[PDB]
């Protein structure tokens, strides 16, 4: 196709259509929350 | 001539899933890839190619769809106004207040995140009591807090010199506007565990306990452009759809039923997450029949 | 070995008071929920009191509920039921048994030791 | 209040015969009956417990099962202490109420 | 001026459609943008977060007595200590984890799971677990013997108290619907059985009965699609 | 190398803690408490940071763990804005911005079992059960250092399902593989200061899920300490000192 989409008509940037160019994955945050790093083949508590 | 390969990236490319790695067995000592530590907090870090044999898989589903942009940019109903005319009150105009959390599925979307950040896209669905749509002309007015309110149909307020007001008749489509972020704070905040004011907090109705002001956006007002009354009530249905959002520190999601708004209120009768069992070892499922 | 001894038995005038005891030995008291249970003369077995073994939750029957109250001392391993005003209704053999719905990890426990049985009479 | 009803108020047999004795519930209680047997002194003790574990202790003639809203205690072979008296206690709600004796008798 | 001809689907609202409005405030800039710790852009970032299992959600277990899977010493041998479905969004276990409710919000799903187990008993309790997943196909398996024939793990307690089953992802299909029962049994994920492999022992003036702490997650290779709205919670009258 | 070592020593200010069966340390959301970048404040007056009078460790308060037990929830700067050189910068500023250092005890015997769960939770807005009395009353909001038992656990008192608490920064605290937590947790707000007297930061939760037990002989009393620190506290806005 040619894809005419994603253009915004008015001075505000605010009206523009939605951001979904962008997926970013961080999961570490949440599921690894921890100072030390344990490897995965190691026993944790040692 | 820079456009052309901005137009061309106007598209959503797909993002796979991880793949798999062939594994082999192992028999030997001190490597546990298996035994975690839970008392940790961190989730495990085992992966299926050490706990099983397995094979090569290049994946390709994709995980667009699992955004907060896709999870959230569609509409959903956040307000019913009813702009009476009719029987004991004979009015032409409501003054909504604008808050998002009246309706359930809206809501426990919102409340997943406690800080979020988006702009808005509203849109107005409004009809009379049989589904019906007329040429009467509406009269769509936001005041922002600390604007003056109406008290009538045919009162200043309606001059809109400065307010935003959309203009549009039952017979059109429907009024549609985009919102944009509009607190003082740098993101909403669906939960605020504190009290809008100093003082001692020792009033026996806590009506205050969680009420922050930067959410608190103004009023809709609602009018039928008329000299008098017109005897048809008129609802219009606000769906409010987010663009552009960042959200903060999940939360779990709502378990109990809600029972009030701007409060997580809930019930002495406390409902359970799961369903309920016959024992701990039923499960239901009569698979096939074993050939022993 | 856990043995439950209750006592305090006795004949008690209608529209009156009673105090039951019931000495726990040979397992930790502070860890078990426990609860009286009667058996009124027609057999018939009747749940009473349950208490928390921490003394802090309670739980009467709608027929017992305002009268009887169930109290518990860790330190000296007692377990405790004071009545209040009584009728005939109430003349049975109570019995002091494990078990309580204030625990995580009871379901196990629920009415595995039983007592020995004391005997109230309400009458003239 | 859940009623539990003993289907045998009393049950003659003989020393080796299999008895067994059922207790219906009013509502669903899941796997929380329990069983006991009254002595002629007075001593209650628990033999079936979640309706299918016996405690530690008790002989492996003793067996409980469930078939639907049917909850069942099964005596292989009946020796001669096993002729006193048996209630069913259940306490999925919270007025925990027991059956009405199952008193076996012999002939 | 331009000629033109409208199309069908024009004055539609289509409640989905990322579009572009008019601005209700023009010059409108909004309150800059702080540092807030703790941004999450994606729903599969949080379904890897390991919650805990109801698998003790029987009749009459009330509160946090559903959240514990009890572990005792036993008289016989190669016995049932408890059983539950993998399937994310049916009702049961997996409606207190975020992976059960997450899942809800989409239509079809894929990828491995992962159900963390933590004995939360003394220190002095010793035992071993056979813990089995039976791919779909099989009824809840009657004997240790026929568990022992799925993808299982055999768990020593010990020091690091913790120990992880992948449930692997064994499909006909590339996703599965989260909507179980009926026809879509044809999307049933299996049944995780925990058994004894040896027994719960103890030394004395040691409690006998203990807990297991179930953790369910997903993995790195989850995903979702087709979104679509929650049977979770309902309304019959606006919060006001 | 990669493991997570058992002995740990913490020391911030004048104040040392040891433990010998830690687990780890929980990095809140993967950021370490920092002062306010110039380019994300708003208040133009210069503030005040006491470095080692304000950021120590706060024993604050010792629950008696029960076999029937519900939990016990603190709210952060309201915890510990009575005490100290922080409850008096606290209560002379009217902003305030800290991150903590949360540090959880709990120890028992080899023949105990058990294990809690200790969270901190973010905007934990406490809810009220309904049959005023739809609101929570202000001993139940803001409980200061001697916290609140909780009602419905299952429910955090706030109507989401205690299950899903893994969510927020947590840890355990099994009495068969650690006796203490610790949660080191950065300033998380929609405003760069704000007041530590009408405004609760975080909620911290200690709930056991299994519960207390032991056998006859045991020692029956397990105390529950909890000790907090602040970490890189800023104050601003100097006036009249006010409590509320
Ligand atoms: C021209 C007329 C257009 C109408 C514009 C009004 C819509 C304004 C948008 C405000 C919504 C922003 C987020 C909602 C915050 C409310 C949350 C709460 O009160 O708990």
């Amino acid at each position: 196709t040619i894809n005419f989409t994603n253009i915004n008509y008015y001075k505000d940037s605010y009206a523009a259509s939605a951001s979904r160019q962008d997926f970013a994955q961080d999961p570490a945050k949440f599921t690894r929350p921890v100072l030390d790093a344990i490897r995965e083949a190691a026993a944790p508590l040692q | 001539e820079s456009a052309v390969s901005a137009l061309a990236d106007t598209t959503i490319s797909r993002v796979t899933a991880a793949n798999t790695a062939a594994s082999t067995h192992s028999l030997g000592t001190g490597r546990v890839p298996a035994l975690q530590a839970a008392e940790t907090g961190a989730s495990s870090n085992s992966s299926d190619e050490n706990l099983i044999e397995t094979r090569c898989v290049m994946n390709r589903n994709g995980v667009n769809e699992a955004s907060v942009e896709h999870f959230y940019s569609r509409a959903g109903l956040v307000g019913v106004v009813e702009v009476k005319d009719s029987g004991t009150s004979l009015d032409g105009y409501t003054v909504w207040p604008i808050d998002v959390m009246g309706f359930v599925q809206q809501r426990r979307k919102l409340e997943l995140s406690t800080y979020m950040r988006f702009d808005a896209e509203f849109t107005f669905v409004s009809n009379l009591n049989n589904s019906t749509t007329p040429g009467m002309l509406l009269q769509y007015m936001y005041v922002p807090p600390g604007a003056p309110k109406p008290d009538s149909r045919k009162s200043y307020q309606w001059q809109t010199a400065t307010n935003p007001s959309v203009f549009a008749k039952l017979s059109d489509p429907p009024p549609q506007v985009s919102v944009p972020f509009m607190s003082p704070a740098t993101a909403y905040q669906w939960f605020y565990d504190g009290y809008p004011t100093f003082g001692e907090h020792k009033q026996a109705t806590n009506l205050q306990y969680g009420q922050c002001p930067n959410n608190m956006m103004g009023h809709f007002a609602i009018r039928t452009v008329s000299e008098s009354t017109t005897g048809k009530n008129i609802h219009v249905r606000v769906y409010m759809r987010i663009k552009h959002v960042r959200a903060w520190v999940p939360r779990p999601l709502r378990s109990q039923a809600y029972m009030v708004k701007n409060y997580p209120t809930y019930s002495q009768t406390i409902t359970n997450t799961a369903t309920d069992r016959a024992s701990i070892t039923t499960t239901d499922y009569e698979g096939g029949v074993p050939a022993s | 070995e856990v043995k439950l001894v209750e006592s305090g038995g006795g004949l008690v005038k209608p529209g009156g008071s009673l105090k039951l005891s019931c000495a726990a030995s040979g397992f930790a008291f502070s860890t078990y929920d426990m609860s009286w249970v009667r058996q009124t003369p027609e057999k018939r077995l009747e749940w009473v009191a349950t208490i928390s073994s921490g003394g802090s939750y309670t739980y009467y029957p709608d027929s017992v509920k305002g009268r009887f109250t169930i109290s518990r001392d860790n330190a000296r391993n007692t377990l405790y039921l004071q009545m209040s005003s009584l009728r005939s209704e109430d003349t049975a053999l109570y019995y002091c048994a494990r078990g309580g719905p204030y625990d995580y990890d009871g379901s196990f426990y629920t009415m595995d030791y039983w007592g020995q049985g004391t005997s109230v009479t309400v009458s003239s | 209040d859940i009623q539990m009803t003993q289907s045998p108020s009393s049950l003659s047999a003989s020393l080796g015969e299999r008895v067994s004795l059922t207790c219906r519930a009013s509502q669903d209680i899941g796997s929380r009956l329990n069983w006991l047997q009254q002595e002629p002194d007075g001593t209650i003790k628990r033999l079936i417990y979640a309706t299918s574990s016996l405690d530690s202790g008790v002989p492996k003639r003793f067996s409980g099962s469930r078939s639907g809203s049917y909850y069942s205690l099964t005596i292989s072979s009946l020796e001669s202490e096993d002729f006193v008296d048996y209630y069913c206690l259940q306490y999925a709600g919270f007025p925990w109420t027991f059956g009405g004796g199952t008193k076996l008798e012999i002939k | 001026g331009f000629p033109t001809e409208l199309k069908p689907g024009t004055n539609q609202f289509l409640t989905t459609d990322d579009g572009t409005s008019p601005p209700i405030l023009p010059g409108f800039e909004p309150t800059p943008l702080i540092h807030i710790p703790g941004e999450f852009t994606s729903l599969l970032d949080l379904c890897q977060v390991e919650t805990i299992l109801e698998v003790n959600n029987t009749t009459g277990t009330t509160g946090v007595s559903r959240l514990l899977i009890p572990v005792r010493a036993q008289n016989n041998v190669d016995q049932l200590c408890a059983s539950f479905q993998v399937d994310p969004g049916r009702n049961g276990p997996w409606q207190s984890t975020m992976v059960g409710q997450i899942c809800r919000y989409y239509t079809q799903w894929s990828g491995s799971l992962k159900v963390t187990f933590m004995f939360t008993g003394s220190f002095m309790a010793t035992g071993k677990m056979l813990i089995a997943y039976t791919p779909p196909g099989s009824a809840q398996p009657t004997t240790r013997e026929a568990a022992m024939l799925g993808t299982h793990i055999v768990w020593d307690f010990g020091l690091q108290s913790s120990v992880t089953l992948v449930i692997p992802w064994i499909s006909n299909t590339h996703f599965r619907a989260v909507k179980t029962g009926g026809v879509y049994d044809y999307y049933a994920t299996g049944i995780v059985t925990i058994w004894y492999q040896t027994n719960f022992v103890v030394p004395p003036d040691t409690p006998t009965e203990a807990n297991i702490i179930a953790l369910g997650a997903a993995q790195k290779n989850f995903t979702l699609k087709l979104c679509k709205d929650t049977d979770e919670i309902q309304q019959t009258a606006e919060y006001q | 190398c990669g493991y997570s070592d058992r002995v740990a020593q913490l020391t911030v200010g004048n104040s040392t803690i040891t433990t010998q069966e830690a687990a780890n340390i929980v990095l809140s959301y993967g950021e370490w408490p920092e002062y306010c970048p110039s380019t994300d404040a708003t208040a133009v007056d210069k503030p005040t940071r006491p470095d080692v009078s304000v950021n120590r460790f706060y024993t604050l308060s010792t629950k008696s763990w029960k076999t029937e037990s519900t939990g016990w929830y603190w709210k952060f700067p309201d915890v510990l804005n009575d005490t100290g050189v922080f409850g008096q910068n606290a209560q002379f500023h009217y902003l305030y911005r800290s991150g903590f250092c949360m540090h959880v005890q709990c120890n028992a015997s080899k023949f105990h079992q058990g294990a809690l769960l200790v969270a901190a939770i973010p905007e934990f807005v406490i809810a009220a059960s309904s049959p005023q009395g739809l609101y929570p009353d202000f001993a139940h909001t803001n409980p200061g250092k001697d916290g609140q038992e909780f009602r419905d656990p299952y429910v955090l008192d706030a109507g989401i399902p205690l299950s899903q608490a893994l969510i927020f920064p947590h840890q355990w605290i099994n009495l068969r593989t650690n006796n203490c937590a610790t949660i080191i947790m950065p300033y998380i707000n929609a405003l760069p200061f704000d007041s530590a007297l009408n405004h609760s930061n975080f909620g911290l939760v200690v709930i056991p899920i299994s519960p207390l037990k032991y056998c006859n002989g045991a020692t029956t009393e397990v105390p529950i300490t909890l000790t907090i620190a602040p970490l890189n506290s800023e104050f601003s806005g100097l006036r009249q000192a006010i409590k509320q």
